[PDB]
């Protein structure tokens, strides 16, 4: 449901924000 | 409900993330 | 209560992202 | 408790990026 | 629990988002 | 679960911002 | 959402057990 | 997910209570 | 919100069942 | 997590109430 | 917060059917 | 935490309600 929504697009959140970081 | 809107929210955050992590 | 502010915060801050975004 | 704090930080958070947007 | 980590980590969002903004 | 995810996700989130706000 | 159908599953039970009490 | 279970399960919590309420 | 509606009826269902329970 | 347990916790008692009513 | 007062509601629903299920 | 301390009561109230059940 609406709870493991939230834990794969903060997984994605996760990854591109760590992206962002080492530009 | 609540949940719902935060798991559409972290979507659009995600959508938003992901683009300025690939350009 | 304060699902609902959580609600209302991570709306404000997707539409802010967005406008960094662009 | 603690969806209270995350409330909390979440508005802190909104209006930290409400600044950097503007 | 994971609640309470949660709000730990959200803390530390905020002062460093606070810290960007700033 | 879902909620031991979105902690850990979080854990990684907030170490960016803190790279990001450091750098 | 969920939380709405529970909150209003939980007032139907109070009811309930409210009646069961005063019998 | 689990809450949506949650929800199906206290559902018929409820209309086995109030059966139990009524005889 | 919903939270709180659960926390009420909640507190009555133990009302109630302290009361059958004695 | 604590959510599964709770789920699984209360098939248990809507059968056990189940069996009650009956 | 409403999970303080949900889980000290469950504590004292737990104790009343304990005595209940004692004889 | 609070969920944690909900799950442990829940367990609590299934096995006095078998108990009741059973008796």
């Amino acid at each position: 449901g609406s709870l493991e929504e939230i834990a794969k697009s903060l997984e994605e959140i996760a990854w591109s924000l760590e992206e962002i970081a080492q530009g | 409900g609540s949940l719902k809107k935060i798991a559409k929210s972290l979507k659009k955050i995600a959508y938003s993330l992901k683009k300025i992590a690939q350009g």
